[PDB]
RNA sequence: GGGCCCA
RNA sequence: GUGGGCCC
């Protein structure tokens, strides 16, 4: 029956076919197109080594990696079987290449067990070629920590940890032992102290391995690093050093042992650095988290609550007097402020513990980003100045002890562009993390979560700002695009903007869909390439030196710094910072990595349309055997894109014009896959439940950004429509958090506002979604008694000018 | 009337909280759960079982 | 100014700082190692003359603060004074599996090293 | 908040279920 | 400058 | 707290 192969007929996919009647690739055959319900290898070479038994996979959220994440358990059962055939591995690599055999290698022939025979299409002489084995078994390494042996003494499971000596920081040594323990062969480079890389491309070769080269070593040995040192007399200690896990070493060139009348900026370095605080205060530990603790700046916890909604009740009567909120009808209310108790804060930090490292499967987003390459070739960035950034917003808030005092508008206003770009200079040589502070949200909604939010200190941003703001702003109004960042839908954008989108899909329907959890589940990896390929503009004022510390001193600022929930210092595996300057953004990035791999893993485990099977087959020879920045595959593929599969985005908003045939052929995006990924990519199950497929272009789209659409009629002729949820905004007027409260002169804004927003429903056949409206429009006139107030605007809104 | 009774628990626990029963925790912990259970309503008989119990604790101060 | 206002304010801090950063153990164990660098996680973690253990229930601080001293991890520590995650005083005789639900469960437990 | 009290009290009064007027005249009496 | 909606 | 449309 079907055995699957990675044959080499190019790809990898199922056929069908002392030993194992299952072999390690049917294993991760089943890890990688996870289709709930049809997801059986995976369950059986677990329980075949008394990982999970099945009857506990009869609870549910067994394969959730959100709820029950007792799964860590079924999965690291299996992680000495990962790590025995790596090492049978490399020594097979060894003995093939003093055996003189060269020819390329395939899992196929290794057995659950690891070891191999099978010699037959290989040529007789080397060099024997791993690097379809990695490319295949990368990213599902820390999906068990496999390399969870080497931690203890001897490397052998049934021991005492090793004590390592609780000074120690550079382990250099271990790292490429575990690197030519494992990548002997690998017949491609490796700096694991990246500053050594050839370049960003290399950068995120190499720290893709300090990934899996840092699960196994304890958290005594990585952060910071500190040394004792000397202004006007008087000891002090600082950070001037930091080990990074994907990173490695890197010590601050620019360095004072001793120093006298330090600086203004000296102490924009000094202040929010973490070891003042640090060492400098007393001692913690916590029970409640999963997360590993260091300290407590005050030596009380603390606790902090909410202040349920407000209600306003004048208009619930002049509402429910004309019969809303009525028996049987589709005018409930539903949406609330709901209040939280103390625990909220721990409880939702502790949803961090879901993270996990990936290796991201380093061919295919180098490819990748091959790829995105061109959709920002049409766009332009580089390094700007202090005074020639576009930033608003600026009365907020400046980081940890920074919240005490001010404005990030005084450090906008204090820091010169003198100040501000030199220590953009300082920082393209050096390191200084930073702190975050956690905190929570007031917004009424339906369900009873809280979804934390963080805030990281100025001096971080406003370098970050200063770097990435000309490549955002190439994109922030260019229409017609695939994006839509700044473009509305207002003045039926939308319409042209559908219109534009499909532009000869070929079969075309409609697909939308969204993400559970990325702000805790995000792979640290994607925001590295992220941040990478935003700065490939940067080639005339960036050497390459300071493109690495460029990428490590954001990684140090805001993904593993460390967090201070309550009066409690911990440190952060990973999960995107939700008030950082590149959110939606790196987000859009990360989004359309996840289109590529849905494309691509798509078009791998599918082929007869022979432009199709060259453009898999030059897929296949561009990544499992090619390694160049090439444009012509790259744009082939990119038209292709454009024509068959045509797309618009808002950061996790993925709406998708695209063909049936090729989408039902397994060339192209269908929610399985996405499904999948990140069930092997970013560590949750994305439910269909939630996304939708509307098989007629005609009657648009069922979401995107809180709106449904229809279609009607406009100027002789029928259009696309957008509508919002009328609950929403009955809740939102029925629900206020304490602004009415304030005065009556806003609140005018706040209902004229949330009234614009669905003047669509007077279109529609449903005769009290119209009187949504009318209710609106008899209460806007209720107020313009004590002051559009009528619907004259409110229809020219979709007439475009 | 079960949105009507919904919008009464939330005036409910606002006041309870405008008394400080998070001082007392647990306290504020039943409160808490049985609202956000409150809202969640399907069949009115146990809304108003868990409503009478809300009450039962306003009730038991003075 | 306010620059120059929040300059007075972290100058007043990182300068106050010091307050309790000559220990004599920072030199002591600055001069253990080569070239005056080593982590942060640990700096904290063994200039420790407190601890303090925050536990959810009765079953870890069973568990954890058996007796009115233990160790932490391969060092010695002393039970000074507790609490109970809203900040009433308790007693080891108080605390057990009798009396276990009139706790706030949780508990603050502050020990010092010998 | 002042209203918020009356206005939930005359809510009470309109919900109109026998328990919870009941225990309003159990309350009533303070008891 | 204020604020609604949205990621 | 982030960037994005809207309006005043
Ligand atoms: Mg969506
Ligand atoms: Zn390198
Ligand atoms: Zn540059």
């Amino acid at each position: 029956v079907y055995r699957a192969f990675d044959i080499y007929v190019a790809g990898f996919a199922k056929f069908l076919k002392r030993l194992t009647k299952y072999t390690m690739a049917d294993l991760v055959y089943a890890l990688r197109h996870f289709d709930e319900g049809n997801c059986d290898t995976l369950k059986e070479i677990l329980v075949t080594y008394n990982c999970c038994d099945d009857d506990y996979f009869n609870k549910k959220d067994w394969y959730d990696f959100v709820e029950n994440p007792d799964i860590l358990r079924v999965y690291a059962n299996l992680g000495e079987r990962v790590r025995q055939a790596l090492l049978k591995t490399v020594q097979f690599c060894d003995a093939m290449r003093n055996a003189g055999i060269v020819g390329v290698l395939t899992l196929d022939n290794q057995d659950l067990n690891g070891n191999w025979y099978d010699f037959g299409d290989f040529i007789q002489t080397g060099v024997p070629v791993v690097d379809s084995y990695y490319s295949l078994l990368m990213p599902i390494l820390t999906l068990t920590r496999a390399l969870t042996a080497e931690s203890h003494v001897d490397t052998d499971l049934t021991k005492p940890y090793i004590k390592w000596d609780l000074l120690k920081y550079d382990f250099t040594e271990e790292r490429l032992k575990l690197f030519d323990r494992y990548f002997k062969y690998w017949d491609q480079t490796y700096h694991p102290n990246c500053v050594n890389c050839l370049d960003d491309r290399c950068i995120l070769h190499c720290a893709n391995f300090n990934v899996l080269f840092s699960t196994v070593f304890p958290p005594t040995s990585f952060g910071p690093l500190v040394r004792k040192i000397f202004v006007d007399g008087v000891p002090f200690v600082v950070s001037t050093g930091y080990h990074f896990r994907e990173l490695g070493v890197v010590h601050n060139q620019d360095v004072n042992l001793h120093s006298s009348r330090l600086s203004f900026k000296e102490l924009l370095v000094y202040a929010a650095d973490p070891a003042m605080h640090a060492a400098s205060g007393n001692l913690l530990l916590d029970k409640r988290t999963t997360c590993f603790s260091v300290a407590a700046l005050t030596n009380n916890v603390a606790f902090q609550t909410v202040k349920p909604g407000n209600f306003n009740k004048d208009f619930y009567d002049f509402a429910v007097s004309k019969g809303f909120f009525k028996e049987g009808s589709s005018v409930e209310l539903k949406h609330f402020f709901f209040a939280q108790d103390g625990n909220a804060a721990i409880s939702d930090y502790d949803y961090y513990r879901y993270n996990l490292p990936t290796m991201c499967d380093i061919r295919q987003l180098l490819f990748v980003v091959e790829v995105v390459d061109k959709y920002f070739d049409c766009y332009d960035g580089g390094c700007i100045n202090a005074n020639q950034v576009i930033v608003n917003n600026l009365d907020k808030s400046a980081g940890f002890p920074f919240n005490k005092w001010g404005k990030a508008r005084l450090y906008y206003d204090s820091m010169s562009y003198e100040d501000q770009d030199a220590l953009f200079a300082y920082t393209k040589r050096n390191v200084i993390p930073t702190i975050t502070q956690m905190n929570l949200k007031y917004a009424i909604s339906a369900k009873n979560r809280a979804r934390t939010v963080a805030g990281v200190s100025i001096c971080s941003t406003m370098t970050n700002r200063q770097f990435h703001q000309k490549l955002l702003k190439s994109i922030a109004a260019t229409r017609g695009a695939t994006v839509v960042i700044g473009t509305s839908k207002f003045y039926g954008g939308w319409h042209n903007m559908l219109k534009t989108v499909y532009s000869d899909v070929e079969n075309p329907h409609l697909m939308g869909w969204d993400y559970p959890k990325c702000d805790r589940a995000m792979p640290n990896m994607l925001r590295i390439m992220a941040s990478l390929v935003l700065a490939r503009k940067h080639t005339t004022c960036c050497s390459l030196s300071h493109r690495f510390y460029r990428l490590a001193n954001e990684c140090a600022q805001v993904l593993s710094e460390m967090v201070m929930c309550g009066g409690s210092l911990y440190v952060k595996p990973g999960g995107t910072s939700s008030g950082d300057a590149t959110t939606a953004y790196a987000n859009s990035v990360f989004n359309i990595c996840q289109a590529v791999t849905a494309n691509v893993n798509a078009l791998l485990s599918t082929i007869a349309d022979k432009y199709v099977r060259n453009l898999q087959h030059r897929l296949y020879e561009c990544l499992y055997r090619n390694r160049d920045v090439d444009t012509d595959f790259v744009n082939e593929f990119y038209a292709y894109l454009r024509k068959h599969f045509s797309m618009m985005i808002l950061s996790d908003d993925a709406v998708v014009c695209f063909n049936s045939t090729y989408a039902s052929q397994g060339l192209v995006a269908s929610i399985k896959n996405f499904k999948s990924v990140l069930y092997y990519q970013n560590n949750v199950f994305m439910s269909e439940a939630k996304c939708w497929t509307e098989t007629d272009l005609t009657k648009g789209p069922h979401e995107f950004c809180s709106q449904h659409t229809m279609l009607v009629k406009q100027g002789d002729d029928y259009v696309y429509l957008p509508y919002p949820d009328p609950s929403r905004i009955l809740g939102a007027g029925c629900f206020v958090d304490d602004i009415v409260k304030t005065d009556g002169t806003l609140m005018i804004e706040r209902f004229v506002s949330l009234a614009i927003d669905a003047y669509p429903l007077t279109k529609h056949p449903n005769q009290e979604y119209a009187d949504v409206f009318h209710l609106y429009l008899q209460y806007i006139r209720k107020l313009h008694d004590e002051l559009m107030l009528t619907n004259d605007n409110t229809s020219r809104y979709w007439e475009p000018e | 009337k079960m949105s009507d009774v919904k919008c009464t628990s939330v005036v409910l626990l606002s006041v309870l909280q405008q008394l400080r029963v998070e001082s007392s925790s647990k306290l504020w912990a039943q409160c808490v759960q049985l609202h956000n259970d409150i809202l969640l309503a399907k069949d009115t008989t146990e809304a108003f079982e868990k409503m009478v119990s809300l009450l039962s604790v306003l009730l038991s101060m003075q | 100014d306010k620059r120059a206002k929040v300059t007075s304010a972290m100058q007043t801090m990182l300068f106050t700082m010091l307050r309790k950063l000559d220990n004599d153990a920072l030199n002591n164990i600055i001069n253990n190692a080569r070239d005056g660098c080593v982590p942060l996680n640990i700096i904290p973690l063994t200039t420790a003359a407190k601890l303090m253990v925050v536990i959810p229930d009765y079953n870890t601080y069973k568990n954890t603060c058996d007796g009115t001293t233990f160790t932490y991890a391969s060092a010695l520590w002393e039970i000074q004074q507790v609490v109970d995650a809203d900040s009433k005083i308790v007693q080891l005789s108080e605390i057990s599996m009798d009396n276990s639900p009139n706790l706030a469960w949780p508990l603050i437990v502050t020990a010092l090293r010998a | 908040t002042s209203a918020m009290q009356t206005m939930l009290f005359t809510m009470l009064r309109k919900l109109d279920n026998d328990a919870l007027n009941n225990i309003i005249n159990n309350a009533r009496d303070g008891c």
